[PDB]
DNA sequence: GGACGGCGCCCGAACAGGGACTG
DNA sequence: GTCCCTGTTCGGGCGCCG
């Protein structure tokens, strides 16, 4: 039936109008699956007939459900869409399995017809219109009475509606969980099985007297109960079964759906890696293109493999023990991590492998897996886990000591699983002593792009080496990486770049840049570098020098 | 009766997602809203209301009250549009009269704009959501259309202490005085008594630029003063490093030692005595935006300067927590914002708009468990160059 | 086949700032 | 100013749910 619920006011954007678009031709089978559904919806008022008053029209078609034995009707509202006002979207995140407690009773159910019980707004009703074409005997025009499957509105005011129809019941009975997804619904319950039953169907009943029926075929009264994608056994969740694909040629929308799932995997499977897959789209054309899979790309597919074959399950929050949070490095900038409460006990895991920044250090992605970790448990539990890391507590005292800006970790315990994550080379504090001091700088013209980068040094020696196709900061770090070329062990070396000295006093040991991967190779074979600035075109001593080189050619 | 508002003209509402909140401000958020709404002070609303402002709450220290706060920032950029002595008092308190807004009705077609959303742990429901009837905590609007009836309540503490400092910004009053602290908490108490119905400004300092004192001196360090004074004289044209330079001719080694000549000795003590004169030639200005800028020196230390053109600062100073055993920098940074807001406010009666070097991520996931303040500043992230940090350094 | 909303991931386009440069 | 380099947001594929 259809719910006494208030209507929802919805109106057009300004000085916008209803669509006007020609129904396509169905298939002959969707024609009868539409006309069976349509004389039924309308003998129910769901939805009424239209006569010539009713300018608009917008396309209709149907697919099968889940339920293969039931079609869907749909409509192709993507112009009405366009002209209808903006919407706040009230579902905030999807719920995860890993946050549900241990229950005495669950029972999940699902409503029947959910979107044709609830009724639209009045006015709005003329917009729906549409056309059932015949397998000529005339076709018949209709409008909708109740939410239409292809707007945009129907899935908000669809939840909001369900919200406020469970609100009643939610204040009777605080001590029942009731999940709610769009119109699927799980409760779970303190009580005995009896009991339980019996507050089920005050909640169906609950339910029917606002309009929603509950049909027996979609309620779940036994374990395992298939929710959200994933089995819920008494004890442990599962996540129903992940193929990927076994093909031989690869296209961009082949790797789209093999990331896609392997993302998917990752939140019960440990050790997941998407890297090389994912690099393999940059810069590619469109859907169809055919990617030829790097050897890298094939080795990590083949480990993703491996790992998938591998029976694996979650348990559920227990609210009165602390959350543990254990993070793995892999290469590349990758990282995994387990969420338990018992030792090999996953409530869930994850991975982070998001790049941030044109250089960086392994002490700031774990830094940034931290946080992606923390503000996810937050969302699933509400409070924040205590971690387990493969960092030295010197290190970490180390580097927020040298790092200029604000950084910080939670609790925290060093876990002594490697690859150790650690800084790999650290610039002194002073300027060292009986090491040589090389005065180092570039040149570059912008109009020709030639430039040049070089170094002077206290103990006589110069170098100029001449750059085609080049950049100012480019030289700069040109000449910072001749000067480590041609020192020993120990050196000073005085730049007047702060670009240069920015990049390279935050230590990265990873850069999209082949020249500083080049510079921090260097600079982790040196023992000591300390690295000055000074002012440049101020004539001090030395820069004076290497200025006056730098620029014979270029300025 | 109402009062109607607008939005600026050719602006829209706020549409700021809601972000997410632990267990404990969520419960705080769902009984306060719960004895809010049987008030008649908001309403639940749907989806077809387009606007968005998130909402948390804050924990007042040794209290067991929870504060709902409502991120206006947004709004209050959208809707439509100072006593000298305060900053001079022995003695000034803040109190939070902010509930007395919830008196006052909100002009009905603005409402909606006040929207925000409850959000679930573990996504249980879809977001619940409200919009205000009355003054709302935390809006440009509510003291401005509350202004009148708050003058009126204060008239009579005012002509009875004509020696007291009252003023307002948003939700507080700053109340000040040069009385002995127990003769002032008594007359706090006085006014709290009155409106049924702790900062000591005058010790705060600027923090200079200062150079470093030495009896044998390097190319290094030579170098580094030089610079440093290169950047200074930014600020104060005074500044001249011709001598110091003088003595960096040719292309020596950074340890070796360089003995100051008396030009360069008499160049350094004037450049000294030029950083003690405060800096010329700057006027605040009411329409612009103050800019707090902080860097962080290490071990607990923090420098900050307010501005509002570069090199033009209005103040600069430090803030200095201690030895730091279990130091937690985004926290540390969080009280150094508040601080320094407060002092704005003290002082100009605007908020600044902060510079924070911190990873925008790592401040979002952390800085509202440090929060105490009902008001929220602008900030922006900046990845600062370790150069003004060295200028600054103390 | 194909319509909708949510969240996630990844990447590139279109911005926004700030530092160095030219004569 | 221009050029360069870096960061952020947002839209478009795909995954998952209903
Ligand atoms: C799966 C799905 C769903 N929906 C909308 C419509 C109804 C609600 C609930 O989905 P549903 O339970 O499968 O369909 P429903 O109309 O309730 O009919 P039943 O088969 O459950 O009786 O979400 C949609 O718009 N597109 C989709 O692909
Ligand atoms: P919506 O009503 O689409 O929710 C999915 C619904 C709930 C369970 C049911 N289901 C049944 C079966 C037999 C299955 O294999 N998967 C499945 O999701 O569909
Ligand atoms: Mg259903
Ligand atoms: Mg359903
Ligand atoms: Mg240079």
């Amino acid at each position: 039936p259809i719910s006494p619920i208030e209507t929802v006011p919805v109106k057009l954007k300004p000085g916008m109008d209803g669509p006007k678009v020609k129904q396509w031709p169905l298939t002959e089978e969707k024609i009868k699956a539409l006309v069976e559904i349509c004389t039924e919806m309308e003998k129910e008022g769901k939805i009424s007939k239209i006569g010539p008053e009713n300018p608009y029209n917008t396309p209709v078609f149907a697919i099968k459900k889940k339920d293969s034995t039931k079609w869907r009707k749909l409509v192709d509202f993507r112009e009405l869409n366009k002209r209808t006002q903006d919407f706040w979207e009230v579902q905030l995140g999807i719920p995860h399995p890993a946050g549900l407690k241990k229950k005495k009773s669950v029972t999940v159910l699902d409503v029947g017809d959910a979107y044709f019980s609830v009724p639209l707004d009045e006015d709005f009703r003329k917009y729906t219109a549409f056309t059932i074409p015949s397998i000529n005997t005339p076709g018949i025009r209709y409008q909708y009475n109740v939410l239409p499957q292809g707007w945009k509105g129907s899935p908000a005011i669809f939840q909001s509606s369900m919200t406020k129809i469970l609100e009643p019941f939610r204040k009777q009975n605080p001590d029942i969980v009731i999940y709610q997804y769009m119109d699927d619904l799980y409760v779970g319950s303190d009580l005995e099985i009896g009991q339980h039953r019996t507050k089920i169907e005050e909640l169906r009943q609950h339910l029917l007297r606002w309009g929603l029926t509950t049909p027996d075929k979609k309620h779940q009264k036994e374990p395992p109960f298939l929710w959200m994608g994933y089995e819920l056994h008494p004890d442990k969740w599962t996540v129903q079964p992940i193929v990927l694909p076994e093909k031989d040629s690869w296209t961009v929308n082949d790797i789209c759906k093999l990331v896609g799932k392997l993302n998917w995997a990752s939140q019960i499977y440990p050790g997941i890696k998407v890297r090389q897959l994912s690099k393999l789209l940059r810069g590619t054309k469109a859907l169809t293109e055919v990617i030829p899979l790097t050897e890298e790309a094939e080795l990590e597919l083949a480990e993703n493999r491996e790992i998938l074959k591998e029976p694996v399950h979650g348990v559920y929050y227990d609210p009165s023990k602390d959350l543990i949070a254990e993070i793995q490095k892999q290469g590349q900038g990758q990282w995994t991590y387990q969420i338990y409460q018992e030792p090999f006990k996953n409530l869930k895991t994850g991975k982070y492998a998001r790049m941030r920044g044109a250089h960086t250090n392994d002490v700031k992605q774990l830094t940034e897996a931290v946080q992606k970790i923390t503000t996810e448990s937050i969302v699933i539990w509400g409070k924040t886990p205590k971690f387990k890391l493969p960092i030295q507590k010197e290190t970490w005292e180390t580097w927020w000591t040298e790092y200029w800006q604000a950084t910080w970790i939670p609790e925290w315990e060093f876990v002594n699983t490697p690859p150790l994550v650690k800084l790999w080379y650290q610039l002194e504090k002073e300027p060292i002593v009986g090491a040589e001091t090389f005065y180092v700088d570039g040149a570059a013209n912008r109009e020709t792009k030639l430039g040049k980068a070089g170094y002077v040094t206290n103990r006589g020696r110069q170098k100029v080496v001449t750059l085609t196709d080049t950049t100012n900061q480019k030289t700069e770090l040109q000449a910072i990486y001749l000067a480590l070329q041609d020192s020993g062990l120990e050196v000073n070396i005085v730049t007047d770049s702060q670009y240069a000295l920015g990049i390279i006093q935050a230590q990265p040991d990873q850069s999209e840049s082949e020249l500083v991967n080049q510079i921090i190779e260097q600079l982790i074979k040196k023992e000591k570098v300390y690295l000055a600035w000074v002012p440049a075109h101020k004539g001090i001593g030395g820069n004076e020098q290497v200025d006056k080189l730098v620029s014979a050619g270029i300025r | 009766e109402t009062v109607p508002v607008k939005l600026k003209p050719g602006m829209d509402g706020p549409k700021v997602k809601q972000w997410p909140l632990t267990e404990e401000k969520i419960k705080a958020l769902v009984e306060i809203c719960t004895e809010m709404e049987k008030e008649g002070k908001i309403s639940k609303i749907g989806p077809e209301n387009p606007y968005n402002t998130p909402v948390f709450a804050i924990k007042k220290k040794d209290s067991t009250k929870w504060r709902k706060l409502v991120d206006f920032r947004e709004l209050n950029k959208r809707t439509q549009d100072h006593p000298a002595g305060l900053k001079k008092k022995k003695s000034v308190t803040v109190l939070d009269v902010g509930d007395a807004y919830f008196s006052v009705p909100l002009d009905e077609d603005f409402r909606k704009y006040t929207a925000f959303t409850i959000p679930s742990i573990n996504n249980e429901t879809p977001g619940i959501r409200y919009q205000y009837n009355v003054l709302p905590q935390g809006w440009k609007g509510s003291p401005a259309i509350f202004q009148s009836s708050m003058t009126k309540i204060l008239e009579p503490f005012r002509k009875q202490n004509p020696d007291i400092v009252i003023y307002q910004y948003m939700d507080d009053l700053y109340v000040g005085s040069d009385l002995e602290i127990g003769q002032h908490r008594t007359k706090i108490e006085e006014l709290r008594q009155h409106l049924l119905r702790e900062l000591h400004p005058d010790k705060w300092t600027v923090q200079p630029i200062v150079l470093p004192e030495k009896d044998s001196w390097t190319v290094n360090d030579i170098q580094k003063l030089v610079g440093k004074l290169n950047w200074a004289s930014q600020i104060y044209p005074g500044i001249k490093v011709r001598q110091l330079s003088k003595l960096l001719r040719g292309t020596k080694a950074l340890t070796e030692v360089i003995p100051l000549t008396e030009e360069a000795e008499l160049e350094l003590a004037e450049n000294r005595e030029i950083l003690k004169e405060p800096v010329h030639g700057v006027y605040y200005d009411p329409s612009k935006d103050l800019i707090a800028e902080i860097q962080k020196q290490g071990q607990g230390q923090w420098t900050y300067q307010i501005y509002q053109e570069p090199f033009k600062n209005l103040k600069t100073g430090k803030y200095a927590r201690m030895r730091g055993a279990h130091t937690n920098d985004v926290k540390q940074l969080t009280e150094a914002v508040q601080k320094i807001t407060t002092e704005s406010i003290v002082i100009w009666g605007k908020t600044p708009k902060f510079k924070l070097p911190i990873q925008k991520e790592t401040w979002e996931t952390w800085w509202t468990e440090y929060w105490q303040a009902t008001w929220i500043p602008e900030w922006e992230f900046v990845n600062t160059p370790p150069l003004v940090k060295l200028w600054y350094q103390l």
